[PDB]
């Protein structure tokens, strides 16, 4: 349930594989247009490693399809995010999440 | 300031003198219009009923709040037709008594298909005569009204004032009636004839 | 208040009609709360059925044009939260409209959406050309139906379905609105009622009343009028924009480098900040 | 107290005509006549100019006669137009009138 | 329920002073084209993405104020129903972003060229990025105003307007039938880049407060000559109407002699040859009758404007001096044209105002006649394309040409006064247009 729509092209050659740390800058909004999270506000890039289930499964496939330097828009269905339980106080249940993710680098 | 009605009677409580025309003989050479338009005004009342959204009826009744004896010409008795012409008869007497000769330039001739309206404009010289005739409507109306009122000697009707003094809202009654007669004379081509002042010369 | 035979209403009256110094001009009214269409649309006696009424997504409200108010000077419908057209000579031709058309590499239009900020009907379309008596004995009761699960909007003249209809996109916010030029002491009346197997507006405006078929007029719901001018605060700093003619072949250059940020307070129901 | 009687203009206009008609009354003593005239002068000083239109219409018929009864209307007209000259002359009219 | 807060960037719009529109009888062309080239964009100068949109906006309604507004602020092109923008990935209108497909979709980046086409006939707005068509068009929108190019942006951008001609060479050839936007600049104004409805600007000693700005309307480009349906000229005016055409032709021929025109079988401005540049009588009658229709209106407009004119003097017409061209200032033919000598003639200040009104009407009559023939206004003259720099209403005309028409009408009035005919200046009726 992840759809990846490109915003700005990357290198198109290097892609993140399993066990590699991904450094991304993201801004997450509900699909109706309400923002709820953004790494830009904290002014600190978000780091995570693929395959360790550190993030929601929607980010697992979405970032894997992106290249280094690419900025893309990921639309994640409720099943590939928090879903029925949701995130209490942040994300309502059965909410589709839209993310503007830029893959800064891999480490 | 320029007065819209730049004219006056230049005459003289208030006694509205009517116009004496019964003494003088009424010319009947134009009887093709005298009788036709006399019943045409009441024919226009039939068109006024369909605009009232309540149609005409034969039986006399006070529930229809319209004319109770208005009937189609097939079953329209002429007893009312032969009494509604009197206001028109004196109306033609009135406009011909004020040294206004009328000449028929042209030579020709249940719903009044030709619609008589009053929203169109007209020339100043000819419209001035209509307003003068409308004045004669008011003073004759004032004369008969004051005859009943003069039996008391105290008070007066609020509209017992000269025609030029009363405002337009209370004038539209006689104004439209005189204009409507002139409009009928307009499309047929009746020439009635007995000034040219610019707006600058009309300033106070 | 809603009686046994009438629903709760918000009636507008002209205080100084007929008297000297009375103000007569186009009046743009709307209700204070919107109805929001669903995020996703569905694919493809006189008693409400309990199962139908609890599963329907159609909502109804009506406007009563009192006798004496000319229907030709009344417009009834909905407005989006971005309506700012204070036209003293308003008619349906002044309504903002635009069509966005998408296609493939060679024509072949596959999507043609229609956008507007005002979805209304003219009261002059619901009057027969009678000879006269245009001020009718019966008040004109224009009803509006919105289906939040399909984005379809329909109207009724006096219980007869009208030909005009509108289609809107999901997540659209619509405010019940009436544009009227007063011609009588009694002008209009928002009727927050319901039809058979159709929920009232209070069921759509409030989360706690989604399954309540009883019409309600809570205090937050009120009539709002369009005010042409309002006070606004001037920003303390403005973007420094440099404009110059770079040359005959380079054209005119626009440049802005220094960032500026403001803290915006957003009102959710009005979709403005 | 007659300053804002626009809502009852019909009754106020009738009052003005009656008191004026009383002034033009035979079998009235000189002392009685001035009391009627003083009342008419006082009323026209506070009544709005728009509500004096009908009274002026009656005066147009009577004042040009210039008989012995025309003395009071001449003074009444003098005070009216001196007080309300902006109502008739200025294109914008008198303020709030 | 609770009020929401967030940090947003300020967005400002910049437009050229180029205004186009469509109206019945308007003198403006229908199809326009311009380009915007992106030189430098910082994708994230702040926590919020950089704003950059290109498109068209309507004069009556598009007033983006700095700060708050619809949605979450930062309103630019396409954030209302008066503007239609394009940011590289979406078509913006009514504060709604609709994705659009183009070869190599990406957000507006440096070295990108955006081509915007405006066809008011449909009406339709289309875009091209780097020469490839954008598969999405705005259409069936309102036309009650004037359209201008506009770019909305936040801090961290650097773009250049390409308007054609000497104001930015086009990177790509415009589609056939479309005209460069530089041709739409009015004669009285110079092309420049300005903000939109600003209430504040920088000044020498401090910020300057600015009130509302006077804006033109689409109806301002529609000539409105006075009505001349009432074609009833007095017989003395009718006969002198043709003689008026004789005199104005000589005056028009005389002014051409100052410009260097000589007699010639061919009538060309550059060749400076004119068959009329011999004499009014030697001028061919059919050529004289070319302006007889215009000459008839000139006297007719006097009656139409309300002027009282009659044959006050007949002996004055019989005897009058004739100015002749100097023998030194001769044409190819060598004859001396003899226009009426009216040096002794003087005009009252009220009559001078009448000449201005006559000149304005004469231009409008010519303007609406050309519009019916398909002519349209353009900064650059193109006879095969029927584009004329003077195809504009008289009020929008530049003073240099405005004075030229005024002088010609003055001689025509002088000719009437030379004949001794009385000319009564009408009592001018003031009016308030209420443009805004
Ligand atoms: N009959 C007319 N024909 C042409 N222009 C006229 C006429 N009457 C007035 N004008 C004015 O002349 C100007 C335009 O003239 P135009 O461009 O046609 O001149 P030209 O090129 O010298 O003439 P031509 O096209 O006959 O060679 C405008 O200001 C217009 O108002
Ligand atoms: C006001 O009136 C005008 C104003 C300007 C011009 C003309 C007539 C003339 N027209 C063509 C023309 C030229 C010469 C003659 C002639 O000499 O007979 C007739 C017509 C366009 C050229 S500029």
């Amino acid at each position: 349930g992840v759809q990846v729509e490109t915003i700005s092209p990357g290198d198109g050659r290097t892609f993140p594989k399993r066990g590699q740390t991904c450094v991304v800058h993201y801004t997450g909004m509900l699909e109706d247009g309400k923002k709820f999270d953004s790494s830009r506000d904290r002014n600190k890039p978000f780091k995570f490693m693929l395959g360790k289930q550190e993030v929601i499964r929607g980010w697992e496939e979405g970032v894997a399809q992106m290249s280094v330097g690419q900025r893309a828009k990921l639309t994640i269905s409720p099943d590939y995010a928090y879903g029925a339980t949701g995130h209490p106080g942040i994300i309502p249940p059965h909410a589709t999440l839209v993310f503007d993710v830029e893959l800064l680098k891999l480490e | 300031y320029v007065d819209a009605s730049y004219s006056s009677k230049a005459e003289k409580n208030f006694d509205p003198r009517p116009v004496e025309t019964l003494n003088v003989i009424i010319p009947e050479k134009l009887d093709s219009f005298i009788n036709k338009f006399a019943e045409y005004t009441h024919e226009k009342w039939a068109f006024d009923k369909i605009q009232n959204n309540w149609s005409y009826g034969e039986n006399v009744d006070e529930e229809l709040k319209t004319h109770p004896m208005l009937r189609p010409y097939k079953t329209f008795s002429e007893k009312d037709k032969e009494i509604y012409r009197w206001p028109i008869k004196e109306s033609l007497k009135a406009m011909i008594a004020w040294e206004w000769t009328i000449e028929k330039a042209r030579e020709g001739e249940y719903n009044p298909q030709p619609p008589d309206l009053s929203g169109v404009t007209l020339s100043r010289e000819l419209q001035a005569m209509a307003e003068q005739l409308a004045e004669n409507y008011h003073n004759t109306w004032g004369r008969k009204k004051k005859q009943e009122l003069e039996a008391k000697g105290g008070g007066t009707h609020p509209l017992l004032v000269p025609y030029d003094t009363l405002t337009a809202k209370e004038k539209a009654r006689d104004r439209e009636k005189a204009q409507e007669l002139l409009k009928f004379l307009q499309m047929n081509g009746y020439a009635v004839t007995r000034l040219d002042t610019s707006s600058i010369e009309k300033r106070f | 208040d809603g009686t046994v035979d009438t629903p709760p209403c918000l009636r507008l009256a002209h205080r100084t009609w007929g008297s000297q110094n009375s103000l007569v001009e186009m009046l743009f009214l709307r209700l204070s709360l919107p109805v929001q269409f669903h995020q996703h649309f569905r694919c493809t006696d006189n008693r409400d059925d309990p199962e139908i009424i609890l599963n329907t997504t159609t909502y109804y409200y009506s406007v009563r044009v009192f006798a004496g108010q000319e229907p030709s000077c009344v417009w009834v419908g909905w407005v989006t939260p971005d309506y700012h057209q204070h036209d003293m000579n308003f008619d349906l031709s002044k309504v903002r409209a635009v069509t966005v058309t998408m296609g493939d590499e060679q024509g072949n239009v596959h999507s043609s959406l229609k956008c507007s900020n005002c979805y209304m009907v003219w009261g002059g379309d619901f009057v027969s050309p009678g000879q006269q008596g245009r001020i009718s004995h019966t008040d004109l009761v224009i009803g509006c139906l919105v289906d939040l699960a399909t984005g379809l909007m329909t109207f009724t003249a006096n219980g007869k379905e009208s030909n005009t209809f509108f289609q809107v996109e999901p997540n659209t916010k619509l405010f019940p609105a009436v544009f009227v030029l007063p011609t009588h002491q009694n002008v209009i009346q928002f009727e927050l009622g319901k039809q058979k197997n159709i929920m009232p507006l209070s069921a759509a405006m409030f989360l706690s009343e989604r399954k309540n078929p009883a019409p309600q007029c809570p205090p937050r719901l009120e009539v709002q009028m369009l005010m042409p001018v309002s006070w606004s605060r001037m920003p303390n700093h403005f973007l420094q924009v440099e404009t110059r003619r770079a040359g005959e072949r380079l054209g005119w250059a626009v440049q802005c480098q220094d960032p500026l940020t403001m803290m915006a307070l957003h009102i959710p129901e009005e979709n403005r900040c | 107290l007659f300053a804002g009687t626009e809502h009852r203009a019909i009754m106020v206009d009738s009052m003005l005509h009656t008191v004026y008609r009383l002034s033009r009354g035979r079998s009235l003593t000189k002392a009685q006549r001035d009391v009627i005239e003083d009342c008419l002068m006082a009323l026209c000083r506070y009544i709005r100019p728009s509500m004096l239109q009908h009274l002026l219409r009656r005066l147009v018929f009577d004042v040009p006669i210039l008989n012995e009864f025309a003395k009071m209307p001449l003074k009444l007209l003098t005070n009216h137009y001196e007080r309300c000259w902006k109502y008739y002359c200025l294109p914008t009219g008198w303020a709030n009138f | 329920l609770l009020l929401q807060t967030n940090l947003i960037n300020y967005v400002t719009s910049i437009r050229p002073n180029i205004f186009v529109g469509r109206a019945e009888g308007s003198t403006q062309y229908g199809k326009w084209y311009f380009e915007v080239m992106v030189d430098e964009v910082v994708p994230f100068l702040t926590a919020q993405a950089t704003h950059l949109r290109v498109g068209w906006a309507l004069t009556e309604g598009y007033s983006p104020y700095p700060g708050g507004g619809e949605g979450w602020g930062g309103n630019g092109v396409g954030d209302d129903l008066y503007s239609y923008g394009f940011d590289g990935l979406h078509l913006w209108t009514g504060h709604v972003a609709r994705p659009v497909t183009s070869p190599g979709q990406h957000l507006l980046a440096p070295e990108d060229v955006v081509s915007c086409c405006l066809d008011l006939s449909v009406p339709s707005i289309s875009f091209r990025i780097n020469g490839c068509p954008v598969q999405g068009v705005f259409e069936a929108f309102n036309l009650d105003g004037l359209f201008f190019p506009v770019v909305s942006f936040s801090a961290g951008v650097k773009v250049r307007f390409l308007l054609g001609g000497r104001h930015g060479e086009f990177k790509f050839l415009p589609p056939p039938g479309y005209a460069p936007c530089h041709e739409a600049v009015l004669p009285r104004e110079r092309l420049r880049l300005e903000p939109i409805k600003e209430y504040r600007r920088e000044g020498p000693r401090g910020p300057h407060l600015v009130g509302p700005s006077r804006c033109l309307s689409h109806t301002d480009f529609v000539p409105c000559p006075v009505d001349t349906v009432q074609i009833v000229l007095p017989p003395h005016l009718e006969r002198i109407r043709e003689k008026l055409a004789e005199n104005i032709h000589e005056l028009w021929a005389l002014t051409r002699i100052e410009q260097g025109w000589t007699y010639g079988p061919v009538r060309d401005d550059n060749k400076r040859l004119h068959p009329c540049l011999v004499n009014f009588h030697s001028l061919p009658e059919p050529e004289r009758n070319y302006n007889l229709q215009m000459s008839g209106e000139t006297l007719k407009t006097l009656l139409a404007l309300g002027c009282h004119v009659g044959m006050a003097d007949e002996k004055a017409e019989d005897n009058l001096k004739k100015t002749k061209l100097p023998k030194t200032y001769m044409m190819s033919n060598g004859y001396k044209p003899a226009p009426l000598d009216l040096s002794h003639v003087r005009l009252t200040p009220a009559q001078t105002t009448l000449v201005d009104r006559l000149a304005e009407n004469g231009h409008n009559v010519w303007a609406r006649d050309r519009v019916a023939q398909g002519w349209s206004y353009s900064a650059v003259q193109d006879i095969p394309a029927r584009r004329n720099p003077r195809l504009v209403p008289y009020r929008l005309l530049d003073e240099a040409t405005k004075r030229s028409n005024r002088d010609s009408l003055c001689q025509a009035v002088r000719t009437l006064l030379g004949y001794g005919y009385n000319i009564e200046p009408p009592d001018q009726e003031p009016s308030q247009v209420e443009n805004q």
